[PDB]
C-alpha cells in the first residue's frame, strides 16, 4: 500500500530544509 | 472584496514602517529563565523561557553567530528577524523581543503550547477533510497576507505549523523567506515540498507557496505526502514527473483542488492566475469555509490541545539540553550589526 511505502521510505520523521 | 483591499493596504503600511526601521535590542538574556528545549535547528534551538519580571512564558530562539557564519547564512538569519519583527497577522507567531550578545542572536516570541502539527498528524495518522480544510484555510489567508507584502515563505510543512490554545495555527521559522516582487533562483525548501521550478533550477515566484499548500493539504488528508522516496534525488524525480495518485477516500472536490495546486506548469497553477488567490478561496472544496470567520478565529477548532496552565510543555517532545555559553569576546560584530 502507499502507506506501507511511506513507512519504508525512512522519511516519516521531521524533515530538514536543504540548500547548495 | 473592497474590504479585503482596504485591509491589505493598511497591513502594508504597518509592515513597511517596521520593515524600514526595525526594532533592536529590546531585552536581555538575564531577564529570562531557560526551562526546556522545544525544538532544534542548524544554529541553535527554541526554548521555553519565563520572563522573570512578569512571570510570562515565551519561546526563545537562540542562534550561535559563529555557526551561522560557518555555514554562510548571515543574510538569511538577519532577514528572519527583520521579517518577524515587521509582520502582524493572526496566524503568524508574534515576536516579543530580540537582542544579541557576544555569542548569540535571540528572538523571543509567543509560546505556542499545542505543539507542532507534525506531532498531531503522525499521532492520529491523517486528518478528516473538514479538519484538514480548517487548517488549510488559515494557510490560504496567511499566504494572501504574506504575498501582498511580496514575501515568499518557501518552507511550508507540518513541522513549522504550531497549534495554539484555541486550536488555530501559528506559522513559525521564517529562516529563508524572501521579500521580492518578482522572481528568485536559490535552491531552498524541504524536499517533499519543493515545486518543480525550484528543482529544475529555473526562476520562480510566490507560486511555489501555492504548490507547497497542495503538498500540505495532501499530507494532512492522506497522512503521507504526494511525493516521497528514500533519498531527496528520487523525490525530485517524482515531483518533476507531474504524476500524482490520490487515496480512494479523497473527495472529488479535494482531488480537483490538488490537481490545480500541484500543477507543474506554473502558468496554470491555482494562486498564480489572473484572479490570484480567489481561485482557491472560491473552489468547491472551500464552499463551506467562512473566510471572515476563520480570520476572526470564530470557527470551532476540530482539535483543542491539552493544556495544564502556563509553562506546560507536555505537547512537545524531549531534546538534549545544553547550557547557553556566552563568550567574553564579541563574535562577528560587524556581520550582525543590523540584528
Ligand atoms: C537550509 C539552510 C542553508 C538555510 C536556513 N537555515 C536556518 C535559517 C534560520 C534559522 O533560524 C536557522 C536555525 O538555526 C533554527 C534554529 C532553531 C529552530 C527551531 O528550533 N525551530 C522549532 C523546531 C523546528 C521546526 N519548526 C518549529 C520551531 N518551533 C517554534 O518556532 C516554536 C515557537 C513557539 N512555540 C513553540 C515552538 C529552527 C531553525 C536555520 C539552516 C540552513
Amino acid at each position: 500500500t502507499t502507506y506501507a511505502d511511506f513507512i519504508a521510505s525512512g522519511r516519516t520523521g521531521r524533515r530538514n530544509a536543504i540548500h547548495d | 472584496q473592497e474590504s479585503v483591499k482596504e485591509f491589505l493596504a493598511k497591513a502594508k503600511e504597518d509592515f513597511l514602517k517596521k520593515w524600514e526601521n526595525p526594532a533592536q535590542n529590546t531585552a536581555h538574556l538575564d531577564q529570562f529563565e531557560r526551562i526546556k528545549t522545544l525544538g532544534t535547528g542548524s544554529f541553535g534551538r527554541v526554548m521555553l523561557v519565563k520572563h522573570m519580571e512578569t512571570g510570562n512564558h515565551y519561546a526563545m530562539k537562540i542562534l550561535d553567530k559563529q555557526k551561522v557564519v560557518k555555514l554562510k547564512q548571515i543574510e538569511h538569519t538577519l532577514n528572519e528577524k527583520r521579517i518577524l519583527q515587521a509582520v502582524n497577522f493572526p496566524f503568524l507567531v508574534k515576536l516579543e523581543f530580540s537582542f544579541k550578545d557576544n555569542s548569540n542572536l535571540y528572538m523571543v516570541m509567543e509560546y505556542v503550547p499545542g505543539g507542532e502539527m507534525f506531532s498531531h498528524l503522525r499521532r492520529i495518522g491523517r486528518f478528516s477533510e473538514p479538519h484538514a480544510r480548517f487548517y488549510a484555510a488559515q494557510i490560504v489567508l496567511t499566504f494572501e497576507y504574506l504575498h501582498s507584502l511580496d514575501l515568499i515563505y518557501r518552507d511550508l510543512k507540518p513541522e513549522n505549523l504550531l497549534i495554539d490554545q484555541q486550536g488555530y495555527i501559528q506559522v513559525t521559522d521564517f529562516g529563508f523567506a524572501k521579500r521580492v516582487k518578482g522572481r528568485t533562483w536559490t535552491l531552498c525548501g524541504t524536499p517533499e515540498y519543493l515545486a518543480p521550478e525550484i528543482i529544475l533550477s529555473k526562476g520562480y515566484n510566490k507560486a511555489v507557496d501555492w504548490w507547497a499548500l497542495g503538498v500540505l493539504i495532501y499530507e494532512m488528508a492522506a497522512g503521507y505526502p504526494p511525493f516521497f522516496a528514500d533519498q531527496p534525488i528520487q523525490i525530485y524525480e517524482k515531483i518533476v514527473s507531474g504524476k500524482v495518485r490520490f487515496p480512494s477516500h479523497f473527495s472529488s472536490d479535494l482531488k480537483d483542488l490538488l490537481r490545480n495546486l500541484l500543477q507543474v506548469d506554473l502558468t496554470k497553477r491555482f494562486g498564480n492566475l489572473k484572479n490570484g488567490v480567489n481561485d482557491i478561496k472560491n473552489h468547491k472544496w472551500f464552499a463551506t469555509t467562512d473566510w471572515i470567520a476563520i480570520y476572526q478565529r470564530k470557527v470551532e477548532a476540530p482539535f483543542i490541545p491539552k493544556f495544564k496552565g502556563p509553562g506546560d510543555t507536555s505537547n512537545f517532545d524531549d531534546y538534549e539540553e545544553e547550557e547557553i555559553r556566552v563568550s567574553i569576546n564579541e563574535k562577528c560584530g560587524k556581520e550582525f550589526s543590523e540584528f
